[PDB]
């Protein structure tokens, strides 16, 4: 349990963890503000 | 006895050593006159994987 | 908004070859679209991308982009004012991102290395700590400010190892 | 030796009996770490009161509706009926009232004296408590807890019903659903005919 | 010991408690040592006076416009107002001109209060805390009752003008209308012109 914890607290799970946010963050505003060549003004 | 005493950290001053201008503790000194009494002990090991070796009385500095 | 031509670059919104551009690319998706018929999914599905393209042609217009004699926008990055959207504002977006990242990492490496044995947790990450510290970097600017006043960001010369040349 | 989840299988280890409702069920071992352990108890504590609330604010609705009383829609129904405020800015100040409240819950679990004081009045719940979970001099406004005999088995039965009510929940939203209709309604069509309608009696598998 | 703005928990060891504001909120940990601390102070006393001086010089064209007495233009906009006595520029360089001077006293005493007015060689300034000079800088000059909790007073209402005027910055960048249009729009509808209308029409 808590050593499960702590495995997951590895260097690899938590940059696969990581990883996979912010791919899913970065996708997920790229299909809300899809597009963006450039910083509008 | 003579040198840094036991435990102290002390900077190494050999050019060639892995770690030249890098702290170590003083492990031991040996009193019998040889030309590198002093034990010094790293945290961080070299290329060939050791964390110790012998220094003179100048290679050091405390 | 309308922008000067700059570098020999007329504005993407009065440009012919940006609308020959759109043009473009809106008949091969009708082309792609002919062999479907409207009721099954990929035609609403090409319908959906031709309006994407419309509406990102016509984006790329208002952004006040300059396009070239090829027809595509060009960015304009030696600091203009009416072009500060294409390189400085997201600059400035990614060095505080990163700013922050390595701030967060060289925080997280020097709390670390006060530990019993810091390799082990330089592998397994101490994450309630690791995030205080991601936190605590969002001011990443201003403590690198103060670390250099202060003279801490940079060790001294005499502590670094070195060559014996 | 005490009735356990599963007769016959002993206890969990890290379970000694010494918490309500304690029937030595963890064969994940996820409270083996007291610390653990003690914001565990406290996610149940919390999800089964928010459950029984949930069951009785879903329920309650539809049972007037069926009595005569007044018209309501049914638990998802009451979703999308249009309020004096959008969901938005509803659940906007929502927030803000739990982040205040739920603040208050955090450090009570992490300091079981602090939020014991009326931050804006003064007023004193209890008087350097410790039970983390119960603040009774807080939210006891009937003294249902001033025994401790009273009060441990009233805790026995408050994480009763609260874990039955959990469950309940669990089912109101699976029902929901496979059937479409608010879980009073599939009640009494159960009721109704119990070898006729009902899961694997509409034919629905 | 202080009132503080986690009550549950303790104040940082850093804030001893008596300057004017502290409330123990640090939590994010840049006080650390004294001296870069007194460099916050000071800026956080700038930040509060110059965002009363900001949020009040922002709302008072919309009230005046809004009322119908002075037909101003918007705060945003009031930079493009033309109409000023000079360009923008000229007048840009004369302003920062008559700053550079100013502020750069005020460094002086940020480092030294001791040394910072030739114009009036009679003119001094009375020796006075740091970041509080007084003495010509208040013609009102009535410090005889009480002093912290007056500092403490013009501190927390420094700390909410800067929150407001942050908050209408983002909320003209997100709306494109006055401040007070803004206000006034949440009184007409509060639960359809709330932050959810938010568009970010432009920067
Ligand atoms: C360091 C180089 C670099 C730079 C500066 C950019 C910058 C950008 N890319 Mg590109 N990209 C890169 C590498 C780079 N990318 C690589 C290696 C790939 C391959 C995976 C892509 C594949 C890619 C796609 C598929 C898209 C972008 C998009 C974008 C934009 C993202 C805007 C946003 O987040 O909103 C921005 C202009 C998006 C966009 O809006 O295009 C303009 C978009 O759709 N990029
Ligand atoms: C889609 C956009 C995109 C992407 C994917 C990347 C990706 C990358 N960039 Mg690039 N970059 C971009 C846009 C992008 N960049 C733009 C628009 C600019 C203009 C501001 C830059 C300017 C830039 C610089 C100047 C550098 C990078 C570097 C890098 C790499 C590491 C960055 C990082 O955060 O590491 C994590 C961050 C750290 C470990 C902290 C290190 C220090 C960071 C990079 C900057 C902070 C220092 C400070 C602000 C002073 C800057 C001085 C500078 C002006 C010379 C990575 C491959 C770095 C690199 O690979 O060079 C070897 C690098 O030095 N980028
Ligand atoms: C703690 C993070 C950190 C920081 C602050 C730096 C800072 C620096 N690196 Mg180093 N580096 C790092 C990590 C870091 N590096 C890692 C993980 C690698 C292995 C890939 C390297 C490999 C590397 C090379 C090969 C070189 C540098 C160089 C440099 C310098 C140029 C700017 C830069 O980063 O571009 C380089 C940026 C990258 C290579 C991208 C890698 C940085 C990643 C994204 C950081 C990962 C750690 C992250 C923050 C998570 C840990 C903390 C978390 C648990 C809380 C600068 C002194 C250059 C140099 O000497 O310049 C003078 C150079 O040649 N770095
Ligand atoms: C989890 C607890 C909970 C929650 C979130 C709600 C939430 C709600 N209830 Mg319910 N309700 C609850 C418990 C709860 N109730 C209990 C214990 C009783 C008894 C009721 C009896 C009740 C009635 C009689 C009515 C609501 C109504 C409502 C809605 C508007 C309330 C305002 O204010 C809202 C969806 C009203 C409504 O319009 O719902 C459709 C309504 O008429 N509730
Ligand atoms: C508090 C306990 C409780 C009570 C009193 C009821 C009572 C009722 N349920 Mg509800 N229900 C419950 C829990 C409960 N349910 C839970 C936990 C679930 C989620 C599995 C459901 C899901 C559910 C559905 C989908 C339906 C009912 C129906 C019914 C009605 C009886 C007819 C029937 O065949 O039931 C059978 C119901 C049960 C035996 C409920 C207990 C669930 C057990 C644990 C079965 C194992 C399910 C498991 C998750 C399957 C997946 C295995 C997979 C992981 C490999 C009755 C009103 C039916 C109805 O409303 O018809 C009018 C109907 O269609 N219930
Ligand atoms: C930029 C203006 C500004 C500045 C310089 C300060 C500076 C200070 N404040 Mg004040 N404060 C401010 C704004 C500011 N605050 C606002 C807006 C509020 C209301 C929310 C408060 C409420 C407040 C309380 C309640 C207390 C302080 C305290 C402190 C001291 C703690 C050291 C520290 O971490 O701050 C250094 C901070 C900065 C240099 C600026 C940080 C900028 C952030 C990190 C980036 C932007 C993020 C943000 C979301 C946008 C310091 C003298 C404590 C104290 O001892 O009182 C004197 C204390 O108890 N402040
Ligand atoms: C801080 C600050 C700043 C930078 C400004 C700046 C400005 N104000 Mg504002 N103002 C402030 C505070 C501030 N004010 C305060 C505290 C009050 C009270 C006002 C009340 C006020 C009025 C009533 C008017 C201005 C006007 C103006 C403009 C012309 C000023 C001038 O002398 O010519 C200029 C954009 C004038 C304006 O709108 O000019 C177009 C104008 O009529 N201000
Ligand atoms: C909420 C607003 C507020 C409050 C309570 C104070 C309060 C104070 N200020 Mg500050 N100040 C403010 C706004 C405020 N100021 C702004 C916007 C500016 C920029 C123009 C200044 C510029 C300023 C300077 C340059 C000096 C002060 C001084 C003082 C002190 C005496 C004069 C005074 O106003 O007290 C009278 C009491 C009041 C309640 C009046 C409040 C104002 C109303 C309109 C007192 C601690 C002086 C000082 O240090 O005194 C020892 C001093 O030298 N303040
Ligand atoms: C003293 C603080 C203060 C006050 C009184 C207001 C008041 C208002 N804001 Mg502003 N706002 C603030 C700070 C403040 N704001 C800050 C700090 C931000 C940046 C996060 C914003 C960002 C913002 C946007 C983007 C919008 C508003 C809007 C509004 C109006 C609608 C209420 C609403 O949705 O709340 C929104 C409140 C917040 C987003 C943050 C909570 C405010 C503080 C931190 C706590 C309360 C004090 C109302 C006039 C809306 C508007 O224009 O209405 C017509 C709108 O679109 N606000
Ligand atoms: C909090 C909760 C529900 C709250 C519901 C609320 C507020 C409902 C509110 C509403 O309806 C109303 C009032 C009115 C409507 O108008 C609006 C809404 C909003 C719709 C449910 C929790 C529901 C929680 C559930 C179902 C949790 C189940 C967990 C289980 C079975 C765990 C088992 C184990 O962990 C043990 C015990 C031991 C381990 O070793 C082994 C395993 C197996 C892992």
């Amino acid at each position: 349990m808590k050593n499960f914890q702590i495995y997951l607290s590895t260097a690899p799970v938590l940059a696969a963890v990581w990883f996979t946010v912010l791919a899913g963050i970065l996708i997920e505003l790229n299909r809300f503000f899809p597009d963006a060549l450039s910083f509008p003004l | 006895q003579v040198g840094p005493p036991r435990g102290t950290m002390v900077k190494i001053l050999r050019p060639e050593s892995y770690w030249f201008n890098d702290y170590g503790k003083v492990i031991s000194v040996d009193q019998t006159g040889v030309r590198y009494p002093v034990v010094v002990r790293f945290e961080k090991v070299n290329y060939a994987g050791v964390s110790t070796n012998n220094y003179a009385l100048d290679e050091v500095e405390y | 908004r309308d922008v000067q031509p700059y570098a020999g670059l007329t504005p993407c919104k009065t440009s012919k070859a940006f609308a020959k551009r759109e043009k473009t690319e809106l008949k091969a998706l009708e082309k792609r679209l002919k062999k479907y018929d409207p009721e099954s999914a990929p035609a609403l599905a090409l319908q959906a991308t031709m309006e994407k393209t419309k509406t990102r042609f016509a984006n790329y217009g208002e952004s006040g982009l300059l396009c070239g004699k090829d027809g595509l926008p060009h960015l304009i990055v030696d600091g203009n004012l009416e072009h500060l959207g294409e390189f400085a504002i997201p600059g400035l977006g990614f060095l505080y991102v990163a700013g922050w990242i390595g701030y967060a990492g060289r925080s997280y490496i020097q709390e670390n290395k006060t530990a019993s044995k810091p390799t082990e947790g330089e592998i397994i990450i101490d994450v309630p700590k690791a995030l205080g510290l991601m936190f605590q970097a969002g001011a990443w600017p201003l403590l690198a400010g103060l670390e250099l006043k202060n003279g801490t960001l940079t060790a001294p010369e005499s502590e670094i190892t070195v060559s014996p040349r | 030796e005490r009735p356990v989840w599963y007769p016959g299988k002993a206890p969990a280890p890290h379970l000694d009996g010494s918490l309500p409702g304690d029937f030595g069920f963890d064969p994940l071992s996820l409270s083996a770490d007291p610390e653990m352990r003690k914001w565990m108890v406290q996610a149940e504590l919390q999800h089964a009161r928010w459950a029984m609330l949930g069951v009785a604010g879903a329920v309650a609705p539809e049972l007037l509706t069926k009595i005569g009383v007044a018209d309501l829609p049914n638990w998802v129904d009451a979703g999308t009926y249009q309020y004096w405020a959008p969901a938005g800015p509803l659940f906007f100040i929502q927030m803000a009232m739990f982040n205040w409240a739920e603040v208050r819950r955090w450090q009570d679990m992490k300091n079981p004296g602090s939020m014991n004081t009326d931050p804006l009045f003064g007023y004193n719940s209890n008087d350097t408590n410790t039970d983390v979970g119960y603040p009774g001099g807080l939210f006891d406004k009937l003294g249902y807890a001033k025994d401790p005999a009273k009060a441990k088995e009233l805790k026995l039965k408050e994480i009763k019903n609260g874990r039955l009510a959990m469950v309940a929940f669990l089912g109101i939203c699976a029902q929901y659903v496979q059937t479409g209709q608010g879980p009073v309604e599939n009640l009494f069509s159960h009721i109704a005919s119990p070898g006729s309608v009902g899961y694997f009696g509409s034919q629905g598998l | 010991t202080q009132p503080m703005w986690f009550p549950g928990m303790d104040a940082p060891q850093h804030l001893k408690g008596e300057l004017p504001g502290d409330y123990g909120f640090d939590p994010l940990n840049l006080g650390k040592e004294p001296k870069d601390l007194e460099w916050y102070v000071q800026a956080e006393l700038q930040h509060g006076r110059w965002a009363m001086l900001g949020v009040a010089g922002a709302a008072a064209p919309e009230i005046l416009t809004k009322m119908g007495i002075s037909d101003l233009p918007n705060w945003h906009d009031a930079p493009n107002y033309q109409g000023y006595f000079t360009d923008a520029t000229t007048l840009f360089w004369v302003q920062m001109l008559m700053m550079n001077w100013a502020e750069v006293r005020r460094w002086q005493d940020m480092r030294k209060p001791g040394s910072v007015d030739p114009a009036f060689s009679g003119n001094k300034l009375p020796s006075g805390i740091v970041g509080y000079p007084g003495g010509i800088f208040d013609p009102l000059g009535y410090a005889k009752g009480d002093l912290n909790k007056l500092k403490a007073k013009e501190i927390a209402n420094g700390r909410l003008a800067m929150v407001a005027f942050a908050g209408i910055m983002v909320q003209y960048d997100h709306t494109g209308v006055g401040p007070v249009a803004n206000l006034v729009a949440h009184m007409s509808d509060p639960a359809h012109n709330n932050v959810f209308q938010a568009k970010f029409i432009g920067f």
